[PDB]
């Protein structure tokens, strides 16, 4: 699992159907870090030091086992530098 | 920012559920929350069609099962002018 | 209990709330028959558009 | 434009759509909106007598399916004198 | 004339309609629309005790099946100077 | 815009029905309506991938129940630069 | 008169048969026939809401037993103004 | 502190007896308390992540046995800033 | 003292009934009276935990057949001071 | 304001009703009462088509039942030009 | 450029879409649209064996379930001198 | 997941019969990124800005699980840099 | 597999309820790496080199199959440096 910022909300209209409602945000390590999008599944508020996860599990965490995620947030860090 | 979405709940913890939700999955401005009466309680967000139209689904699966639950979740991509009369222009 | 007097009418009582209405009959849901990539997902709770379309 | 056409509805998000399909459908002015209580809300339009039932038509179809749903759809062609005093004028 | 005559309708579609049929009906003035809360409105006029007779009676036939319905139409020929404290003197 | 968002019915006036919902529905500007053959008509709007979903959906509704019927309704978010030529650039 | 009424046939022979219905029936000025193809035959005629609506229900009825019959009837009491290009202008 | 625990409850009385067990048990402020309408009485507490987490669960059991009972207890981690509006800065 | 006694009463006939029972069989002091909505009317009493006991069930036993009755009744011994905010102070 | 209505009673009552109901629904101008012999009655309308079926709608459900009853109604919404050399067009 | 794609659909919509998808998927030039009446709609591609072979498959794949659906989709490698005089040069 | 960029098309007529008839296209993070290949299940055209699943979730986004696709196209992002 | 070190615990009070309560971990490849996250299988004092798996693997390590993890530590390495 990943410790990453939320940075901006990302909109993609034309998504496949397969995502559902699920919002998506663009999350990256560090400020000036290669940007990520990760399905939001607990919300997050612009600026959060997200904890995200990976493969397969990602699919489960996005509510639903044949979810089509590759990184999905799972939790918020209480207390992040 | 003329795109209206709107989502329609019984009680409030069910609406200020839906308006974090629509707020944190679009950029999308929370222009309203109006105490309808009888329970009613709307949540009424401005934004770009695209923008809104995402904040609007995200919402109503955020605040579906919250409370009491759910009753309305609409988008209108372009609203007359004179709708915009009844419309509030800002959240307070 | 018995220091005042008191007179129990049968009222018609019926409440007019949003809980009430929450079995309401409801016309047919809308469905899409729309294609291409529209994120045409009707798994989520109903989102409606413009004149009650599905969306 | 003297003849009135009212929709009521449960809930809001139903009122505005009916106000917003009844605006586009006709040449009608939305005059008000009114929080009848009870989750009741009333949306009023003025016009002349085929322009409104237009209105009124297309505003019963757009809210029938949106959220609690419509109660009632009403069309009066001629407002006496007294009964304007209790409609409001402009919209909010 | 004093006599007072009240229609209470579930809703506001019938409380317009009921007073357009009391008002056009015979010689009673429109005094008050009250929302009693709940989806409760009342509308109630003045006038001479055979004008508002036949305008309650107008009232109760025109809005019985508009919207929700009819709650009550009543008609006091003479209410007591105290009851003047709770009725409205004109509507707004 | 480039999204493009086409509905095609049996015969003409399902399709000035759609037209008419897709443009009134939302952002977008109707580009043309072409005839077929053999019954079909194609009417053709341009704009937002936000504003085309709201518009199609809008018109797939409104002409569904309207003469022979609704054909097709699709929404292409992105036209490649080929495609632009047989797309027509203004109605006729 | 802005409102569109439109009636859709199968064969020209109704549709002929549809605009002297609809023009005596009410005050309607044909504006247009367009073959659409395949043997569907569209005549549109603008005039008021009111009269409108009065003219297509008299064509409908004049129309249905004649030849292939009658496939769709319409009215848009305001027409967008996109649409409004698509639109016969007068009949040539 | 940002985290938001909002209780909803039928009736006043309930919600007064979530407001002493949330704060009892946590280190949470409160921030509001709200008459949706209908019966509904919202109680919400601004605080850290993990004190509103122990004071929603607090008042949620204590307060299920008390009069209609209890309609929701949500908690949010983290608000957004548009939401922040339409909450209360401090108790009525 | 400093405990609080809460019954809730659908109406407000039956909380004028309890509210005179509560501060006749014991020494608590009336602090105030809320309209909740939705019929709701709550009586809010404080005093020693020990008289307020006392006051809450004779309150309870006085309304509970008064008008449409009883909805929940209360004592709160401690208080905690974050939830003195939303307490009247006194009978406004 | 062309479409013509017509009401046909036995006796001058019952048209006086109708003429009444007619033009208390909507806004039609009454433009002659005509005494055929024999004891009908015939009262003239004209407006817009519109204002016109819902007025004629009034006057044949108010005249129905009044005096020997109801003969005629009828609606044209557009009378022939050489029609209107028979029509009344102010009322003696 | 030697080689021909084509793709022959019921309506204008899946010719659009298979058009669309075939430049989408591949590199090769959209030569021509064609009605070829009675509602079918053909669109030619002309690329290499390879590219055109890939575009093809990928157009069948996306208007195959759009609208009334796919006619054919064929490959023509090597494409005789004398054929090249039925085929469109450019667009239209 | 990853925020890529269609730069080309790619095209392999000696493809697996698994692959079926789905487009092929080249991304890139960024011009002068690596060049990866995504099966595009939506009408990207070059130069729009996507949204990239990738591990078994890309495998269901582009047609059926079986589908052999470590990375898809999951829908065009509105508005991008 | 990865040999991470253990640098100290992290806590998610907001996390999803698939996580159970297992506690979670913040394990750098070496002092300076970029850090991440791991679900404890078993008991790990911070500063201990630890082994770590990844993927679909990581989900069962802790807990179910449809446990919300892509990197669980499974074992204490006894002498490295």
């Amino acid at each position: 699992m990943k410790i990453m910022q939320v940075e901006k909300t990302l909109v993609s209209t034309n998504r496949i159907a397969d995502m559902g409602h699920k919002p998506l945000l663009v999350v990256w390590e560090k400020p000036g870090a290669p940007r990520q999008v990760a399905v939001d599944a607990i919300g997050c508020i612009p600026g959060d030091w997200v904890l995200c996860v990976g493969s397969s599990a990602a699919r489960e965490a996005a509510g639903s086992k044949s979810y089509p995620s590759d990184l999905t947030i799972i939790g918020i860090i209480d207390q992040w530098n | 920012g003329i795109a209206l979405g709107m989502i329609e709940t019984r009680g409030l913890v069910p609406a200020i559920e839906a308006a974090d939700a629509m707020t944190k999955a679009a950029e999308v401005r929370l222009v309203g929350r109006q105490f309808v009466g009888g329970g009613y309680v709307t949540v009424l967000v401005r934004g770009e069609t695209g923008a809104v139209n995402a904040a609007v689904r995200a919402g109503a699966d955020a605040c579906e099962r919250v409370g009491d639950g759910l009753v309305a979740a609409h988008i209108i991509a372009r609203v007359h002018s004179e709708v915009e009369n009844i419309l509030p222009k800002a959240p307070q | 209990s018995g220091r005042n007097p008191s007179m129990r009418g049968n009222a018609r009582v019926v409440e007019t709330s949003a809980f009430a209405n929450r079995n309401v009959p409801k016309p047919e849901k809308p469905g899409s028959k729309i294609t291409g990539s529209s994120g045409n997902d009707t798994q989520g709770s109903l989102i409606t558009y413009s004149g009650g379309a599905r969306g």
